[PDB]
This record gives C-alpha cells, sequence and structure tokens, in this order.
C-alpha cells in the first residue's frame, strides 16, 4: 500500500473484511441518509399550517373620498389627492385602503343613490385617474375594496 | 376571480341595528363560504366607557362567534360621533392599544390616529343627513389656509378650528403625540407573531380595568394587556395572575414618558384612560392550564419550534 | 452552420431563471437602470469569451492555462488558481443545487414564502444524490441532455413569444411601466456592482466553453464570427425575457417571489398544471449532472502533475474519480449549510473577475515588452484594455463601501492558499502519518493510481 501503490497490490488487502466490508457499509450509509433526508423534507412541508392571507395580517384604513385630499383648487376631494398622499399611508404601516362609495350618484346621503354602476361621479375624476390610482397602490404593495350598493 | 395565487377576493357584509346572534350567521357554515368577517361597529356603538361594558362586548362577540373564524373591530365610522367627542380627549390613546391587542384584523377610521373631533353643524345646499355631518371633515395636514386640505377659497364643508394645534405636520415632531403611538402599536402589530397570531386569554371581568394576555406555544414570552377604563385607581396583579416578580419591565405604554420603566408588580398605580404591555418570561400559559380553558380562543392554531425556527401543527 | 448552435446551446445555461430577481432586487426597482446593466453585463463577457477563446486557441485544456500561468508567472499563481477554481465550481455546484431544489419546492406554498430548512434539505439530498450518481457509475446521458436542451429552449421561446404579443397588443397596463422609466431614485455604486455581479451570472452562466473552443478547427477563421452570432442571440433573448416579465408583472411582486417562472405562467396561463415546476426541474437537474461532471474533470486532469494530493490522481470503481468528487460534495454541503443564494453569488464572481484581471494582465503580459507577439485580432486587443480597468472598478469599490466582511475572508482565503504552497513546496516537507492516511485511505475505498 505504498504511495502510487499500483492494481497488483490492490488485491492484497481489499478482500480483508476490514478493508472489505466498511466501503459497503458506507455506501448503505450515504443512501440511507439521502432518504432520511428526503423524508425530513416531505414531512416538513406536510404538517406545516397554512399561512394568513392577505386581510388577516393587516390592518385596514377607511377614506372618505370627498374629505381627504382636493388636487385641482375646487373645494372637493378626489383619487388624484389619495394617490397623491400614499406615502403618508405606508408609513402607518397599514396594509389595505377601503374607500366608500364614488360611483356616479344622484344623492350622496341617506345611503346612496346610485345613477350609473359603471362611472366615477365627475366631482372625483375619471376612470383614467381611477385605474392610476388602482395601479400606484398595487406597485407599493397595498390593496383596496371598495362599497357596493 | 380568486383562483391565482396571491389574488384572494375579501368580501364582507355591513349590518348594524341587529344583534349578535344574527349578526354571526353572515360567518357561514363549515361547509357554505358565505363571508369572510361581518364588519364588527359594537364598540363604536359605545357612549360612555367601563370595565364592564367593554368586557362584554368582548365576551359576547368572541363567544357567538364559530369556533375557528376570523374577528375584526371597529372603534369609529363615517355614520358615528369621532371617539375624542364620544368620549373625552384623555380616552383617545387607550383605544388605539385596544385596537391593536386584541385577536383579528383591526379597522380606522380616517383621521383617528391624529384624533380629530366633531366639527359644528352646518347646513349645505346639497341634501345630506346634518346629524352625520359632523365626522365628515376634511382631513387636517398643516397649519396652512384649510389645513392643507385644498388650495381653494371654499370647501364644501367648514375646517376644524383646531387644526393650527392639531395636524399631522406637528405631530411628526412632538415626541408625545398620538401619531407616534400609532405607529409604535401598528409596527409592534406587525412584527410580533404575538399579536398577528396565537391565543388570546381574557380573565375575570372588572368596573375599573380590563386585563387580558396574548401568548402561543413555544416561545415562552407572553405579553399582558392591562387598561384603565374608569378613575385613578392601584392594580395588585399577584391577585389576578399568580408566578410573576416583584418587579416588571414596561413594553409599552399610552404615557410615552414610561417606555422602558421599571414597576411593582403589587401596586400598580393608574390614571385615568392609562394603558400599559408587559412583556413576560415564562412557561406556564395560561391556555393549557384547566381554570383557563374555557377563556381562550384561537384561529388557525399553530405552534413555533426555536430550534429549526418553523412553525408545525400538531402539538 | 450547426457550431452556433451547439454553442448557443453550451451558452444560454440556467441561470436566466434566477437572475431577473437578484437584479431587480438591486437598483431599487428601476427598470431601465437594469437593462443597462445587463447591457454592460453582456458587452463584458463578450470581452471575457474572446479572451478566452484566444486562451484556448492559443492552450489546450485547462491545464493549458495552469501552463500558461507557468509561463507567465510563478507556479505559486498557477496553483493558487488551480485551488480557487476548485472553490468556484463548488459555489457554482451548491448555487444549482439551491435553485433545483428550491424551484421543486416552491409550489407546494402557493402565496407565501417557502422555509429555509426544507430548502437546505432538499439542495443537500440532490447534490448527495448527484454525486453517488457521478462516482460509481453514469458519467453522461445523451437522451435526457437532449430532451433537456430541447425543454429549455421550448419554454425560453414560449416566453419570449407571449411577451411578444402582449408587448404588441398595446394594452395600457403592459406598456404603461416601459414608458416614464428611470424616475426611481438612483442607487449607490455597490447595488450597481451586485447587479452587474447577477447579470454577468445570468449571461455567462454555462459559457464556460474554454475546452469545447479548444477542439475547434477554424483558428482566427470563424471562432470571432461564430461568437459575433451567436451571442448577441442569446443577449437579445434575455432582454426580451426582462421584457416580458416586467410586462406581466409588477416589479415588487418579482423582488417577493422567488421562482419568476413560476409567478409568470400563474398569472399568464393559470393552466399550468404543474407542468412547468417539473420541466424547470427536469432542466435544472440535467445542468446540475453536467456542471458537476464539468467541473470534476479539471480536478484530475490536473491532479497528474504538480499536486500534493497526488491520491487525487486515482480514477476508481467503474474508471471515476472518487477523491475530487467526494471533495466537491463536501464543499458543495458546506456551501448549502453556511449561508445562501446571492451571496453566493455575489462572492463566487467577485473571485472570478478578481482571477480575471490577472489573466488579462498575463495577456498583456504577453504584450508588454513585446505587443508585436499578441494573437491576431480585429482591433488588436484594444478593448481588453478597458476591460482591465472595468475590472479594477468592479473589484476596488466593495472594499470602501464594506457592508460584509466575507468580501475579507474571501481574501484571506486567497492568502492562505500562498501560506500553503511555501511550507509544501519551498521547505519539501513530507508527513509520514499523511502517506499512513493515504495508504488505509487506498486500502479502504479500493483507491488506486493508473
Ligand atoms: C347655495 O348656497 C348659497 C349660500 O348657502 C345660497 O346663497 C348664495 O350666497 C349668497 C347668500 O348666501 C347669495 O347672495 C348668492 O346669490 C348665492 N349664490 C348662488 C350661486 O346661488 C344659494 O342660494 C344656494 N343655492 C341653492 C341652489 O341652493
Ligand atoms: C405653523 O407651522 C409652521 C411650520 O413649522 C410653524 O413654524 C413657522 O414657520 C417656519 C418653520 O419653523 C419658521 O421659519 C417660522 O418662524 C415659524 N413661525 C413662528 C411664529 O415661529 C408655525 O409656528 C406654525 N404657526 C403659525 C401661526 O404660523
Ligand atoms: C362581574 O360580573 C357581573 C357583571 O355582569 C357582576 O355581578 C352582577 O352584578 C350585577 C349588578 O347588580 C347583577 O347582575 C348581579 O348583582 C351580579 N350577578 C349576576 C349573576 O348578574 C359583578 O359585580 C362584576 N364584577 C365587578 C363589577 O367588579
Amino acid at each position: 500500500p505504498y504511495a502510487g501503490m499500483p492494481k497488483e497490490v490492490l488485491f492484497q488487502f481489499s478482500g480483508q473484511a476490514r478493508y472489505r466490508i466498511p466501503r459497503e457499509i458506507l455506501f448503505w450509509l450515504t443512501v440511507a441518509s439521502v432518504l432520511v433526508l428526503i423524508a425530513a423534507t416531505i414531512a416538513i412541508i406536510a404538517l406545516s399550517p397554512k399561512c394568513l392571507d392577505w386581510w388577516q395580517e393587516g390592518p385596514m384604513y377607511q377614506i372618505y373620498p370627498r374629505s381627504f385630499k382636493d388636487s385641482n383648487k375646487d373645494g372637493n376631494g378626489d383619487l388624484k389627492g389619495i394617490q397623491d398622499k400614499l406615502d403618508y399611508i405606508t408609513a402607518l404601516n397599514i396594509k389595505t385602503v377601503w374607500i366608500t362609495s364614488f360611483y356616479k350618484s344622484s344623492l350622496k346621503d341617506f345611503r346612496y343613490g346610485v345613477e350609473d354602476f359603471r362611472e366615477v361621479d365627475p366631482i372625483f375624476g375619471t376612470m383614467e385617474d381611477f385605474e392610476n390610482l388602482v395601479a400606484a397602490i398595487h406597485d407599493k404593495g397595498l390593496k383596496l375594496i371598495i362599497d357596493f350598493i | 376571480y380568486s383562483t391565482e395565487p396571491g389574488r384572494y377576493r375579501f368580501m364582507g357584509t355591513e349590518a348594524y341595528a341587529e344583534s349578535i346572534d344574527r349578526t354571526v350567521m353572515y360567518y357561514g357554515l363549515p361547509f357554505i363560504q358565505e363571508a369572510d368577517f361581518p364588519f364588527n361597529n359594537y364598540l363604536s356603538m359605545l357612549d360612555t366607557v367601563s370595565g364592564n361594558s367593554v368586557y362584554e362586548v368582548i365576551t359576547s362577540w368572541m363567544e357567538n362567534m364559530p369556533e375557528g373564524k376570523w374577528p375584526n373591530w371597529m372603534i369609529g365610522g363615517p355614520d358615528s360621533s369621532r371617539l375624542t367627542s364620544r368620549l373625552g380627549n384623555q380616552y383617545v390613546n387607550v383605544m388605539n392599544m385596544l385596537l391593536f391587542t386584541l385577536p383579528g384584523t383591526p379597522i380606522t377610521y380616517y383621521g383617528e390616529e391624529i384624533g380629530m373631533g366633531n366639527i359644528v353643524a352646518a347646513n349645505l345646499n346639497e341634501s345630506y343627513d346634518i346629524n352625520t355631518l359632523r365626522s365628515k371633515s376634511p382631513m387636517q395636514w398643516d397649519n396652512s389656509s384649510n389645513a392643507g386640505f385644498s388650495e381653494a377659497s371654499n370647501t364644501w364643508l367648514p375646517t376644524n378650528s383646531d387644526y393650527h394645534t392639531v395636524n399631522v405636520d406637528v405631530q411628526k415632531t412632538q415626541p408625545r403625540s398620538a401619531l407616534k403611538l400609532y405607529q409604535d402599536l401598528s409596527l409592534l402589530h406587525a412584527n410580533e407573531l404575538l399579536l398577528n397570531r396565537g391565543w388570546f386569554c381574557h380573565l375575570r371581568n372588572d368596573s375599573h380595568y380590563v386585563v387580558y394576555t396574548r401568548e402561543l406555544d413555544g416561545i415562552d414570552r407572553i405579553f399582558i394587556v392591562v387598561l384603565n377604563f374608569g378613575e385613578s385607581t392601584l392594580l395588585n396583579l399577584h391577585n389576578m395572575i399568580s408566578g410573576l416578580p416583584a418587579k416588571m419591565r414596561i413594553r409599552l405604554s399610552t404615557n410615552s414618558a414610561d417606555k422602558g420603566s421599571k414597576v411593582d408588580t403589587s401596586g400598580i398605580f393608574l390614571d385615568k384612560g392609562e394603558g400599559l404591555i408587559f412583556e413576560h418570561n415564562t412557561k406556564n400559559l395560561l391556555h393549557r392550564q384547566t381554570a383557563f380553558r374555557d377563556r381562550c380562543f384561537v384561529s388557525n392554531r399553530a405552534c413555533y419550534s426555536s430550534v429549526l425556527n418553523i412553525l408545525y401543527t400538531s402539538c | 452552420w450547426w457550431g452556433t448552435s451547439f454553442l448557443l446551446i453550451n451558452i444560454i445555461g440556467a441561470g436566466i431563471f434566477v437572475s431577473p430577481k437578484g437584479v431587480l432586487a438591486y437598483s431599487c426597482m428601476n427598470v431601465g437602470v437594469s437593462l443597462c446593466v445587463w447591457a454592460g453585463c453582456a458587452i463584458l463577457a463578450m470581452t471575457s469569451t474572446l479572451c478566452s477563446a484566444e486562451i484556448s486557441i492559443s492552450f489546450p485544456c485547462s491545464g493549458a492555462q495552469y501552463y500558461f500561468l507557468k509561463r507567465y508567472f510563478g507556479s505559486t499563481v498557477a496553483f493558487l488558481n488551480l485551488w480557487t477554481s476548485l472553490f468556484l465550481g463548488s459555489g457554482v455546484v451548491a448555487g444549482q443545487a439551491l435553485l433545483l431544489a428550491e424551484y421543486s419546492i416552491q409550489p407546494f406554498f402557493p402565496s407565501c414564502s417557502v422555509p429555509k430548512l426544507p430548502k437546505k434539505c432538499l439542495a443537500l439530498a440532490m447534490l448527495w444524490i448527484v454525486g453517488i450518481l457521478t462516482s460509481r457509475g453514469v458519467k453522461e446521458v445523451t437522451w435526457l441532455q437532449i430532451a433537456s436542451s430541447v425543454l429549455k429552449v421550448s419554454i425560453l421561446s414560449f416566453i419570449s413569444l407571449t411577451g411578444v404579443v402582449f408587448l404588441i397588443r398595446g394594452k395600457k397596463e403592459n406598456v404603461e411601466r416601459f414608458q416614464n422609466a428611470f424616475d426611481a431614485e438612483l442607487p449607490d455604486i455597490s447595488h450597481l456592482i451586485q447587479a452587474i455581479f447577477q447579470g454577468y451570472f445570468a449571461y455567462s452562466g454555462g459559457a464556460c466553453f474554454t475546452l469545447i473552443a479548444g477542439e475547434l478547427k477554424k483558428p482566427r477563421t470563424t471562432i470571432p464570427k461564430c461568437i459575433f452570432t451567436a451571442l448577441p442571440l442569446v443577449t437579445v433573448v434575455y432582454l426580451l425575457v426582462n421584457i416580458s416579465y416586467l410586462t406581466v408583472l409588477t416589479p415588487r411582486e418579482i423582488l417577493s417571489s422567488d421562482a419568476v417562472a413560476i409567478t409568470w405562467a400563474d398569472r399568464a396561463f393559470p393552466s399550468l398544471a404543474w407542468i412547468m415546476p417539473f420541466a424547470i426541474s427536469t432542466s435544472l437537474f440535467s445542468n446540475l449532472l453536467i456542471s458537476i461532471f464539468k467541473s470534476s474533470r479539471p480536478i484530475y486532469l490536473a491532479s497528474q502533475e504538480g499536486q500534493l494530493p497526488l491520491l487525487f490522481n486515482t480514477l476508481n470503481s467503474h474508471s471515476s474519480p472518487f477523491t475530487a468528487v467526494l471533495l466537491l460534495v463536501t464543499l458543495g454541503s458546506l456551501a448549502i449549510i453556511l449561508t445562501s443564494l446571492i451571496d453566493l453569488i455575489n462572492y463566487i464572481f467577485f473571485t472570478g473577475s478578481l482571477w480575471s484581471i490577472l489573466l488579462m494582465i498575463g495577456i498583456l503580459r504577453r504584450r508588454y515588452q513585446e505587443p508585436n507577439l499578441s494573437i491576431p485580432y480585429k482591433v488588436f486587443l484594444s478593448f481588453p484594455l478597458a476591460t482591465i480597468v472595468i475590472d479594477v472598478g468592479l473589484v476596488v469599490i466593495p472594499l470602501v463601501k464594506s457592508p460584509n466582511v466575507h468580501y475579507v475572508y474571501v481574501l484571506l482565503l486567497v492568502l492562505s492558499g500562498l501560506l500553503f504552497y511555501i511550507p509544501l513546496i519551498h521547505f519539501k516537507i513530507r508527513l509520514a502519518w499523511f502517506e499512513k492516511m493515504t495508504c488505509y485511505l487506498q486500502l479502504l475505498f479500493n483507491i488506486c493510481l493508473p
């Protein structure tokens, strides 16, 4: 078994059990360890609780659209003003933004009298403003829910 | 539209002038999905505060709810008088704490973090309910013109006359403002498993104070929340809870000047509208004891392994 | 010709599946910055590939780059290169194992973060099974590798076509992000360097055909032309892949998500039916096998000369190297356990650029006193001079920024290279117990030197 030992002297001590069985033992131990790792992984993936949903982990913020922020010098709040203040909402560690009714309406109190369910009231902006606000909210990792009558 | 992962769609219902048994029916059935949760506004219906009333509200909601469901809480809304005018200024801070320690999802009405009050009723040309216009004043941002809400000569509603000293801008510098406490409570709720999850165990009712605990299996730490809703008084935690040290460290308090201070367990002195959150290291969780299995609730039960630093269901 | 086809099939690699997040992880969600970052990475890889082709046509194999170092530097430099390339290969195989296990394990968790423990366990299991498959058995499977290449090119083509179609349709929600770009805040230079590292890993990943380029038959005739015809194609493919990902996903979810392709398919076509994770996992497993074989080859190739571990030059079992495979498995397991994936890439290609610096100065040594004796080139090696400064800029500022001490530890290991080299060679000390251990291990595993 000297340095650089060739093939012929290899068949001189491998026959001995002390050099015959440990190789097989190590091979089967390694494959057993591989199976143990697979079993541990498949056990940990199961038996694990389902994680909380987005509406279960973070607080919600309720906003009255007409009294949050004006952005066109008209006296009424609008969606653009809401978009312009998303940094303040983020600084509050808020997860969900809740906006009350803003559809095109003829009566804005005593519940709501809606004149069109697929339009935004002109005093709040246009549909393009709503789409921009939704995109801005989704970019910052927030989520939006709206009222329905 | 809720099949794509990460895009679940929420839906809740509003029923206000109703009883608790008819309200909890919107939660659905174990084999029928009806709603995620009905909005809870029982707290916002209180015109006066005491330990007994808050205890009754919390216990009623937590007992009538189906087991395993997700609760929620509100303290104000567009159809209710603002909190600092309904109950007074002294209760502004403590209620916020109550909102951020109960199990479930908290809901905040705009302007509650600053602490706005109602405005004197005024008549408008448009048709509106004069009895509810008091809670729809514009947001107060800074001490400029119309409180920074608009740059126009006239707003659709008058702004509150105290905006010169109560606005977002001034409170971002003051270290004792309600905004700082709200931000601290929100951060603590977002960065602690014990608050966004885990058991909620409440002790016996009292006329002055409300005391409860939050805990989880395998954390070895508990949060003890104590709130004083009556008058200034003295409290001895040894009688209510056994196995506590003589001195305890306040993790958070409504009076921000006492953060990190040490108090004596027997003889805690509380002022009108005060709140303390103690963090305690122990291993005797209440929900495992025999006396308290009837006063602890969870949703999505889980256990934490620190050695593996994971969560598992079988406990 | 099919030569460029084989070249691109080798080049495409497997990093394209992981980099889009990391590059977007740095630069703070700036799309234009990321596009410029991969543009610069592609140019840098162009230059490095050209220099590597020069060395390959001037020198046969990896041992021939070792001999090149011997010609133009001392033996210490070449030995340091050898042992550093050992760590490079170990880190590469560890990263591939992490990526494979992580992609396989993601689908079970629908919309949350996968815990680190199952990911590490599965990565260790995959690395161990690949290591035990390489030795005592299979060296290469042609059918599986052909199928994996076909699947990978099909997936890439499908993603590119879908992105092109969605961009052409002109919907506002799909194109508005491309317009009004660059409004995000400008990051620091360290984030630029990290993004460059990730992009270079993406694009140069699998572009290690230096040995492959060494067996070509048209020196200075088609190899530069082959590179000029192949590399910009995969550059455009990668850029348009970014186009598609940013078209149908937001930067926030791309950064928060772990498997970019899986979430891309989830949002685009909610009918994948677990086909995409399985296909990508099979492709990554094939790439792992190919990479472990290609990394085991140079160790045995250079083990026959100038190596203290004479035990390494021992073909055994079914004519397979054993010591090199075991050492690679051990180092890969340590890399899996002790650290994450992105920082592994950062350290790996920081070391890669650090050694490319010395490769470039050796090429300049071919021109240091004899500029005329350089290899024939289109612009007479003007570009490598600039790439030297580029690499210097890459290596300098991570030290002054110093956000992680592991950067210092890399240089500490490099210096320990010479620290170990000095007593072995200069003093020529031999250990009897070393011989005893070698003989015992030879008798244990039937280890013999042919
Ligand atoms: C709208 O409200 C205003 C004031 O509440 C009413 O009167 C306006 O203002 C002064 C007196 O307040 C009048 O001299 C103006 O002529 C009024 N302006 C306008 C534009 O009418 C006003 O009558 C109300 N209008 C309606 C339709 O109810
Ligand atoms: C209104 O808010 C401003 C903003 O801080 C207060 O401070 C004034 O404005 C700048 C900012 O410090 C200073 O240069 C002025 O000197 C401040 N005014 C005074 C009187 O000190 C300001 O005090 C607030 N109140 C009023 C009435 O302006
Ligand atoms: C805690 O429990 C109840 C509160 O509902 C109180 O006991 C009742 O007090 C009211 C007041 O007259 C009456 O209903 C009875 O006299 C009591 N018993 C029952 C069964 O109702 C008790 O006092 C409360 N503890 C306090 C306030 O410290």
